[PDB]
């Protein structure tokens, strides 16, 4: 079904030339069916790559397969982690050779633990497991196909990532402790997502849990399937078009520091909180200040109380609700109720926080998501 | 009743996640469509893509198995 595919060195730069001029990161994978006759990697072409992005000094990281663990369904062979471990260490030493010396390696891209993962990526640990800088792996909570609006509101979908996350640390663990891992690729339903769910504000639930809860156990770095393509779970439409979850992931960006601490409702399934130390960068926000990020999956209104001793400090409310009359299932978004549109295609709107009166509950309306900046929190560990 | 009280871990970082802990991916499958140069070539979509710095773009999919470089190609 899948066949072998050619791309130039304008491919190369059209991607190249993207990611610098958008300020982002470029990690590339690399083909791993490339197999010489005692089924070890050929490296060839990709040395061939190597070779034409050092002589036009491109910085860009690295990856070597997508999803090994399937490669027997998609091309007819089967190759083992520790190969995959042998063929990774290969590539490593031709980055070393090469300009880029300290060029990044991650992998090996594998799918979530009920894909019978769990040995290809301990034996790949157990062999690769060094010369790799983080290990990356792949989530989808559900089937494009026969995912339904329901699936996208159940706290019981929302819930099974804990285990899938629990496991990947578990083989980790057991292998190289202390190895950063990395969402490699991640989103709400796989066959390129749900039509009429993965593009709409009902996507948001499956998405902001999915950061609050890999930001909680230990996750580093999640990578959204995608930014741009066919598939329905683009956070940009087929016109350009910001989608609910990008402007879900923007605010995220603004709002949401580096640190990670933890916030439970004292009652916990269908209200999901989270808490980091809110980014600084946000000129209205310093030190000290906290960053709560709250879904409501009940069908009523819930009134979230700030614990002592925060109960009177001044709160901005971020709360994304969804533009009718398609509701759940719209494709844009209000931020406090003003709709999230480009000024131009220059030029984001302001993202304007909404002032909650002092010593006021955290309302929450049915099916939506809030962020809440708790001003002059003064928590030393946000220093 | 729907008043909820919350309880908060304040004393240390649990855990870091990089500045680029929202990062993106581009589809492998897209580097075979005829349109790819144009698609990304958008100002509008570069304006997109730079608010979301600073993030990884990850290039890969099915199709990372499936793609052959060629330096003759155009
Ligand atoms: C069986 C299964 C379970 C699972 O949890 O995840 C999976 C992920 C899979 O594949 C992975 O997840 C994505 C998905 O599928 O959505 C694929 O997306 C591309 O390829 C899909 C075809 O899948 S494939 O069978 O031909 O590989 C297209 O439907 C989709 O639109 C396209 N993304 S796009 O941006 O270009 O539109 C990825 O390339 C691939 O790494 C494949 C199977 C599974
Ligand atoms: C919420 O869900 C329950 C289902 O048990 C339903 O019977 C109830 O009337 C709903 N409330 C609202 C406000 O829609």
């Amino acid at each position: 079904k899948f066949k072998n595919s050619t791309y130039s060195r304008s491919s190369v730069d059209v991607l190249y030339t993207f990611a610098n001029c958008s300020g982002l990161d470029l990690i590339f994978g690399l083909n791993a069916l490339l197999r010489t006759a005692d089924l070890q990697w050929n490296s060839s072409n990709a040395q061939l790559l190597l070779d034409y992005c050092s002589s036009k000094g491109y910085n860009i990281s690295w990856e070597l397969g997508n999803e090994p663990n399937s490669f027997l369904k998609k091309a007819d062979i089967f190759i083992n982690g520790s190969q995959l471990g042998e063929d990774f260490i290969q590539l490593h030493k031709l980055l070393r050779k090469s300009t880029f010396k300290n060029a990044k390696l991650y992998g090996p891209d594998v799918g979530q633990p009920r894909r019978k993962t769990a040995k290809m990526l301990k034996s790949f640990l157990k062999a690769g497991g060094e010369v790799i800088d983080s290990v990356t792996w792949h989530h989808y909570y559900l089937n494009g196909r026969t995912a339904t609006r329901e699936d996208f509101l159940n706290p019981d979908v929302l819930d099974i990532f804990i285990s899938s996350v629990q496991k990947v640390f578990q083989v980790v663990e057991s292998t190289r402790p202390g190895k950063k891992v990395w969402l490699g690729e991640t989103s709400s339903a796989y066959g390129g997502g749900a039509p009429l769910l993965s593009d709409t504000f009902a996507a948001g639930f499956m998405w902001l849990d999915k950061l609050g809860l890999s930001a909680r156990m230990g996750i580093e770095v999640v990578m959204r399937q995608v930014f741009f393509g066919a598939g329905n779970y683009h956070l940009v439409d087929e016109n350009f078009d910001p989608l609910p979850d990008y402007w879900l992931s923007l605010l995220f960006k603004k709002l949401v520091g580096t640190k990670v601490l933890m916030a439970s409702v004292q009652g916990r399934r269908k209200l999901r909180v989270y808490l980091h130390c809110t980014n600084t960068d946000n000129p209205r926000y310093k030190e000290g200040d906290l960053t709560l990020y709250a879904i409501n999956l009940h069908n009523v209104t819930k009134y979230l109380r700030l614990p002592y001793p925060f109960s009177n400090k001044q709160v901005d409310k971020y709360l994304l609700r969804p533009l009718g009359p398609h509701g759940l299932l719209s494709k844009s978004v209000q931020l406090n109720g003003l709709t999230l549109k480009m000024v131009d295609d220059q030029t984001l709107p302001p993202l304007m926080e909404k002032p909650l009166r002092p010593g006021s509950s955290l309302g929450l309306p049915a099916f939506s998501y809030s962020f809440f900046v708790i001003r002059n929190a003064k928590v030393a560990a946000c220093i | 009743q729907d008043v909820v009280d919350l309880d908060f871990f304040t004393q240390e970082p649990l855990h870091l996640v990089s500045p680029s802990f929202l990062s993106v991916t581009i589809d492998a499958n897209l580097a075979t469509d005829p349109r790819f140069l144009i698609l990304l070539g958008s100002p509008k979509l570069r304006t997109l893509a730079r608010g979301l710095s600073p993030a990884y773009l990850r290039f890969g999919g099915t199709k990372t198995d499936f793609l052959i470089f060629d330096p003759k190609k155009e």
